[PDB]
């Protein structure tokens, strides 16, 4: 359930993002750093 | 209210979205019956 709670939270977190700025490029753009993030994490767990 | 979602239909489709979504998760785990807990409940002592 490690991919559901990410497949949700990423939507909602998308879904307010839209709400907020009116549009559905912005929460793309929003969400696009995500990825950088969980890049980062898995690079300090694998390292330690 | 209407007035501020005229100008701002990407809100709206939001909250849509976000009753759709909702509502598509809820669904499964709803139990399903012919009838609910509608006739009184029975505790027979044997």
């Amino acid at each position: 359930q490690m991919a559901f709670l990410l497949g949700l939270s990423m939507l909602v977190v998308f879904l307010v993002l839209a709400a907020l700025y009116e549009s559905w490029a912005i929460p793309l753009s929003v969400m696009l750093v995500v990825p950088l993030g969980i890049f980062g994490a898995i690079i300090a767990i694998m390292s330690r | 209210m209407s007035q501020f979602f005229i100008r701002r239909p990407v809100f709206a489709w939001v909250i849509a979205i976000f009753i759709i979504i909702f509502g598509l998760l809820s669904i499964p785990k709803l139990p399903i019956a012919r009838f609910p807990s509608v006739a009184p409940p029975q505790v027979n002592i044997s």
